[PDB]
C-alpha cells in the first residue's frame, strides 16, 4: 500500500499502543484493526520493556526532556535509531520511545506545577487567616496529636 | 551529545532483540 | 506561633503530604523533620476518608477540567468557599488534599495534550524518514499482527 | 448545580467529617 495511508493509521496505532501499554503497566477487544495492532505490539514485548525499564527511566531522566525541547531530542534520537537499519523491532522501539518520552516530559511538568500549587496554598493560608488560625493553636506541629 | 547517542543505542538493542524473537 | 512562620512551614508540610499521599496511593523510613512528619501524619490519618471521596472528586474535578492557565482562579474560588462557613483542622487537611488532587488533574490534562504532540512527532517522522514507506512496502500496519 | 460550588461543598463535609473523627 501507499505510505500516505500508513502515516494516517500510525496516529491510531500509537494511541492504542500508549493505551494498552499503560493499562498493563499499572494493572475486551479493540474496535478496529489499527487499534488491535497497537495492542498486539504492546503485549508482545511487555517482558522486554520491563527489562529495559530501569535503564530507559534513568537515561531519560538524564536527558530531562521538556515540552519546549522534546522535538529536538525526538528527531535526533529517532534518526540515530534508524541510521543503521530498519526492522519491525526498531519500529516498535520508536513507539515506546514516544510513550516514555511523553511520560518523562510530564514528570517534569507535575513536579514543576506542584510548586505552583504549593505557592497557591501558602499564599492563601497567609492572606486568608488560615495561617494565623493554626498559628494561634500551636503551629503545624499541633496537628501531630490528631489521631492519637 | 552522548546521552542522545546512548539512548538511541539502547533503542536499537531495544528493537533488534524484539525483532529477533518475533520477526 | 507567628503567622509568618506558619506560612513558611506550610510549603514543607504540603510537599510531604503530597509525597506520602502519593506513596500510599501507589502502594495501595521516617521523615527527617517535624513538618515532614506533620504532612505524613495528615496523609495517613485520613486515608480511608480520602478513598470514600475518591470517586466523587475524580469525577467532579474532571468536570472542572482545570488547566495550568485557569488553575489559580479555580483554587481561589474553591478555597474561599471551603472556609467561608468556618475553619477547623479537617478543612485545613481538605485544603491540602485539594492542592494534591488539583495538581493531578492539571497534568493528566497536560499529558493527554502532550501525547498528541508526540503523536504528531511519530507520524511526521515515519512519513519524512521512509519508515512509513518501509512498512507500506511490507503490507501496511496490519502486517505486524503476525508478530508473536 | 455549579461545579465550583459543588466542589467546595464536598471539601467541607470532607474536612468536617475528618475534624469530627480526629479533633
Amino acid at each position: 500500500m501507499s505510505e500516505e495511508q500508513v502515516a494516517q493509521d500510525t496516529e491510531e496505532v500509537f494511541r492504542s499502543y500508549v493505551f494498552y501499554r499503560h493499562q498493563q503497566e499499572q494493572e475486551l477487544q479493540p474496535s478496529s484493526t489499527m487499534g488491535q495492532v497497537g495492542r498486539q505490539l504492546a503485549i508482545i514485548g511487555d517482558d522486554i520493556n520491563r527489562r529495559y525499564d530501569s535503564e530507559f527511566q534513568t537515561m531519560l531522566q538524564h536527558l530531562q526532556p521538556t515540552a519546549e525541547n522534546a522535538y529536538e531530542y525526538f528527531t535526533k534520537i529517532a534518526t540515530s535509531l534508524f541510521e543503521s537499519g530498519i526492522n519491525w523491532g526498531r519500529v516498535v522501539a520508536l513507539l515506546g520511545f514516544g510513550y516514555r518520552l511523553a511520560l518523562h516530559v510530564y514528570q517534569h511538568g507535575l513536579t514543576g506545577f506542584l510548586g505552583q500549587v504549593t505557592r497557591f496554598v501558602v499564599d492563601f493560608m497567609l492572606h486568608h487567616s488560615i495561617a494565623r488560625w493554626i498559628a494561634q493553636r500551636g503551629g503545624w506541629v499541633a496537628a501531630l496529636n490528631l489521631g492519637n | 551529545s552522548r546521552i542522545i547517542s546512548r539512548i538511541a543505542q539502547e533503542l536499537r538493542r531495544x528493537g533488534d532483540e524484539f525483532n529477533a524473537t518475533y520477526a
